[PDB]
């Protein structure tokens, strides 16, 4: 129950439970399969 | 005419009959049995010897006297040297186990008598000094040897009073643990299979024992006249269902 | 439900009451096995006797305690009692120790009520109102050094600000890194010859500090902390015999030399009444 | 704003009253339980495994002997132990029932009081144990004893007794903590015939008592415990 | 419902005011049975004279007092007020008894309100802010002995905190062995001759303590605990007279000698109006 | 946090007032009623027994 | 609503509504008629 | 109603209504019927 | 007026408890959210990036 | 979830375990690549890492 009008006002978030570091662990342009080799 | 009496074990490659039992205890009513995956946490595969750890290994006897006051080994210790169980406990990280004790002691229609076989779980010994004197780790890994409730105090080792458990708790209320007794009247061996207990799913086997068996003479023995006044007991124990994890180089423990 | 069925004359080659303890059993022998009984209902549940009843009210677990005084030329903050902290550990106070160790291992959360009073033993113009803001500090954390370092910043550490003469009041969910706490361990950290033998290794949580948030009035102020814990959603595993002995350290088993018969001794006979 | 009115006893802590708080470490995952053979639900299913009762209390500093009530050969007629039943206090006082039912203001239900025998095989006997409801005195004598709540029992092959102290009061309580009113009969023991030893044989042959609670069994009221204390915080 | 019907002139061999009071019966007997009555509604239903109601309101049941002050050199805590207790019981204040004791045997819920004042008889600088400790102690707990003993940890004995000047309230269940409690007994706890006659061997609950938790300020703190009982969930049976003549004991019946006439004599006779 | 406002007479105990309050023994199983005769719920009902009058008080 | 789980913790009981003087004012064998002599 | 997001901080238990004493009384091996013979 | 009871521990300031508060910017419009690369929603997403040891500490 | 599953002896052509770093990836690499593995499950959510919980006391 919110007991106030505005946004800000409601407690903390919930988890993002979003969660996908590829972004940042695999940024490379052509796709990498792991057991293929790495430079062909 | 199966009596509750006469009891074959086969474990392993050994075997082990007795003519005059009383039962067998369970601890907690829970059969020993492997790790479940929805029990596990370290990712390694297991080890699991079978038939060539999980046998019988009869300890050194002991010898009741007038004068006993009872004996105390800690598993898995008092095995830390039997066979293959021994070597795999030093080379692996890891491993776990439950086992059946089998403690034997025959006497004859006129000796009496009464032993209390107890398993009690994470044994934590107290320090005959008082304070928070430490017991030194080789004071609580005698190995095959055990524990002789009356050898002197040592410096360094537990205290060794028998109404007080070695712990600060009565003689007498140590039959809330699985125990059995042998009156040499009516039983002449006890026998007790130990699920694995402990508050993580595996641990390491020479930093921690997981229980002490103990053997502790409550009616004193009393033989027949000019009979020689003491007999042996001894205590058999065979690992079932052991697994080892995490393998290695071997450790190396004091003493 | 029935206490007891009714029963009458027995003349039987069936006997439940002679059996053998040699066995471990505790055989379920009822009044109705060796007199005539009548019937009779229980009436009652067993309900206070469930482990989460036993183990769930607040008992005192610590008593501390730290002044608000001038700081100023004092080289041990902690020394002089400007904060002070406590080793986190539930087995210091002695009551509700016994009651624990009546388990092997027990799993619980755990709620924390904090009382603060205040005292003033020397001469003083008025009471001050202090605010106590006792932190968590888990192992691996800085550990605070003045009774005003950054450490109490607490940018990641829980805290509770509360008024001295209240009470703070939080729940801490079951921290320990196994799957239930030992009430006794017998084992070490590792295997070295004179590592020490016990839990103490096992159960080390962190302290916990607390400190005033005031800074000093004219006269001195000592706020004398007790720590409360009440055991929640409690679950107790392999019940063991009661503790007999005196206790004499936090976490070992270890009983006082020469300490005294814990059996009464019969006044009379062993045929006395 | 919604109107409020607070009542007597705003802000009071009761070391009892159950209530929810906020977590100081939100969202934080406890490890995972496993298995562990033994949970305990109830103090009702611990009190009912028997323990020993240090009958035998005439010694002098605690000895494993006062868990030994003697025997003699040949005696006829005569008694073999005694005691009131004031569960709390005494020889009972030490033992795991006594020692739980410390932990409560009033216990009701049936005790089980069981004796082993651990003579050699070859001897006989035959023994009288005898509850006597509250209202009479410690018997005097086997006769005075046989007229109450008795088992015969014979000693063979089947090594212990189990005598039951069926419930047998007015009020529904008692108090644990020894009260006249409140209070439960005694229990005394006889030879029947008396103990026979074989030849080649001599000396005192032992009994052991044990003590548990019947299924029957209640305890309310918790209250601390007079069995242990303290006068310094302990410390590492 | 009616209160009276409405009744004419009676000539009959049917007389319902003649009765026999040697019988035991009280007859029923209406205005409208000898004179003649007009319709009227009672309009009430009897609400505030239900049991629960006339034992239902708090009522003061104990005075005791403590004190805070230095026990520096005190050997005898108790006798110091350092804490104190009383031995539950609740017919020592006899306003409250005399309105229980017109039954026999009763049975409620109590629900205890505590109140708390502070007194500063002799020079202070200031009003300290107490907290006090009032713990109950069933029979078979280790008494207290000192204001700060092991006891006060009351690690399985329910305890309340409260602020002086504040009040403390909590309820608790009905704690009687039997049935009902017995406002009368007349029995002994056993046969002896010498035994002590009443209840107060049947109704010994066990005392209450209380005692401040601060420690001493420079004065010296008078506090004074008033305890207040009201019963809830009430049973009552077998109604009694009512006490005539003044109270002397907690516990047992007796009167004063030379107590004075309770009967107010005519000031004429007895033809008087 | 939902607001609210206290009015006057918070913090009052009023000996009269019936609430509910956190039992001290939390679990605790009273003894079973049995039957007992002579039950009382109403003052109104004792009333109409009849008793003595001393009217004779001049003495 | 009650916030508490033990029924001592409830507010007072409720009007018995019960009320029956009969076992106080006629606890006569032989039931007696109002009208009809008290004794035969 | 809980007010809070976390399991701990949620009121006591409720009773375990489980007991079941045989782990404790009775943990023989071979199943022991009260009145039949203890050893056989 | 509805009656209350109020628990230990009120008034405390506990850093870290997640309640709602009045806001003292009542009705304000924040700026729009435009996409930025890069989000992060738990540190075990950036813990899985390797990155370089100090393995050679004896300087 | 299961946090490692069973895996046994391998003899390949196919090795997960060589890469190349200078590409600028983390190759996903996990227990069970290079040693022989038996199922566990995670039991865990990763609730306390969201950055909301970081940043929110
Ligand atoms: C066995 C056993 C069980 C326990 C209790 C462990 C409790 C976990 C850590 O306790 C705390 C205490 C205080 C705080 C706290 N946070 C903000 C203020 O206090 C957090 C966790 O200790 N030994
Ligand atoms: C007759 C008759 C009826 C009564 C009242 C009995 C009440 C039971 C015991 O009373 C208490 C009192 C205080 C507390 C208490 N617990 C924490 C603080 O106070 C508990 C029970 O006394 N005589």
């Amino acid at each position: 129950i919110n007991y106030y009008k505005d946004a800000a006002s409601t407690s903390s978030a919930g988890q993002s439970l979003s969660m996908d570091p590829s972004k940042f662990t695999e940024p490379v342009k052509d796709l990498m399969l792991k057991g293929a080799p790495a430079l062909n | 005419g199966y009596s509750d009496r006469v009891q074959q074990i086969t474990l392993g490659n050994s075997t082990i009959t007795t003519q005059e039992a009383a039962n067998a205890v369970v601890c907690y009513a829970e059969w020993p049995e492997y790790l479940p995956d929805v029990d596990a946490s370290d990712v390694n595969k297991t080890s699991k010897p079978d038939t060539s750890v999980c046998r019988f290994y009869t300890l050194d006897s002991k010898t009741w006297t007038t004068g006993s006051k009872g004996w105390c080994w800690k598993l898995p210790d008092a095995l830390k040297d039997m066979g293959v169980f021994g070597q795999n406990m030093f080379f692996h990280s890891l491993g776990r186990s439950g086992y059946t004790v089998h403690v034997q002691c025959n006497a004859t229609k006129f000796h009496s008598g009464c032993l209390l076989v107890v398993v009690i779980p994470e044994h934590q010994l107290a320090s005959h000094e008082g304070g928070n004197v430490s017991v030194k780790y080789t004071f609580t890994h005698p190995g095959e040897r055990g524990i002789d409730l009356s050898s002197a105090n040592e410096v360094g080792g537990p205290v060794k009073d028998v109404l007080y458990n070695m712990n600060g708790t009565l003689l007498g209320n140590l039959l809330i643990f699985p125990h059995q007794f042998i009156n040499l009247r009516t039983n002449n061996t006890a026998t007790i299979v130990i699920p694995y207990i402990n508050s993580v799913p595996i641990d390491s086997m020479t930093r921690h024992n997981n229980v002490s068996l103990m053997v502790i003479p409550i009616a004193p023995l009393t033989v027949p006249t000019g009979a020689t006044p003491s007999l042996p007991i001894t205590v058999t124990i065979a690992p079932m269902c052991t697994e080892f994890s995490g393998i290695r180089s071997k450790s190396i423990v004091p003493q | 439900t029935v206490a007891s069925i009714s029963s009458g004359p027995k003349h039987t080659q069936k006997v439940p009451i002679l059996t053998a303890n040699e066995t471990g059993a505790t055989m379920p022998v009822l009044p109705s096995d060796s007199i005539e009984t009548r019937t009779t209902y229980m009436h009652f549940n067993g309900s206070e006797t469930d482990v989460e009843c036993f183990l769930g009210r607040a008992a005192c677990v610590h008593v501390t305690e730290i002044q608000n005084k001038d700081a100023t030329g004092i080289d041990n903050h902690r020394e002089a009692k400007l904060f002070n902290d406590w080793k986190i550990n539930l087995s210091s106070l002695v009551q509700l120790r016994k009651k624990l160790e009546l388990f092997t291992y027990v799993r619980f959360d755990s709620e924390y009520t904090i009382l603060a009073t205040a005292s003033q033993p020397d001469s003083a113009n008025y009471s001050s109102n202090l605010v106590v803001q006792a932190m968590y500090v888990p192992p691996g954390a800085p550990n605070p050094k003045e009774w005003d370092d950054y450490t109490w910043q607490s940018a990641s550490n829980p805290s509770v600000f509360f008024k001295v003469g209240d009470t703070s009041r939080f729940s801490v969910p079951y921290v320990g890194l196994a799957s239930a706490y030992n009430c006794f361990y017998d084992g070490y950290s590792h295997d070295d010859a004179e590592t020490q033998y016990g839990i103490t290794v096992l159960n080390h949580m962190g302290s916990m500090a607390f400190r005033i948030v005031n800074e000093h009035d004219e006269h001195k102020t000592l706020v004398k902390i007790r720590v409360y814990h009440r055991a929640k959603h409690v679950e107790a595993w392999i019940p063991r015999a009661p503790r007999a002995l005196p206790y004499t350290s936090i976490g070992r088993t270890n009983y006082p030399k020469n300490t005294e018969p814990v059996i009464k001794k019969r006044k009379g006979d062993i045929k006395s009444y | 704003g919604l109107p409020t009115t607070t009542l007597p006893g705003s802000g009071q802590f009761l070391t009892t009253d159950d209530r929810q708080s906020p977590s100081a470490l939100p969202n934080y995952e406890p490890t995972p339980r496993i298995h562990i053979p033994g949970k305990v639900h109830n103090l009702l299913e611990i009190i009912q495994v028997d323990t020993l009762i240090p009958m035998n209390n005439t010694h002098t500093k605690d000895e494993v002997n006062s868990y030994l009530i003697p025997l003699n050969a040949n005696r006829q007629n005569e008694q073999v132990f005694g005691t009131n039943l004031f569960i709390g206090d005494g020889v009972f006082k030490t033992t795991l029932l006594g020692e739980i039912v410390q932990y409560y203001t009033h216990w009701s239900g049936s005790l089980r009081f069981s004796l082993m025998y651990t003579g050699p095989a070859l001897s006989s006997a035959k023994l009288i144990l005898a509850y006597t409801p509250p209202g009479a005195r410690g018997p005097q004598d086997r006769r005075e004893a046989m007229l109450g709540t008795h088992v015969v029992w014979d000693i063979g092959l089947q090594s212990t007794i189990v005598m039951t102290i069926p419930w047998t009061s007015g009020v529904q309580f008692r108090y644990t903590d020894p009260d006249t009113y409140t209070s439960a009969g005694f229990l005394s023991c006889w030879y029947q015939t008396s103990l026979i030893l074989p030849p080649e044989t001599t000396g005192q042959v032992y009994l052991l008592s044990f003590i548990s609670a019947c299924p029957d069994f209640k305890l309310r009221l918790m209250k601390d415990t007079q069995t242990i204390s303290q006068t310094v915080a302990l410390t590492e």
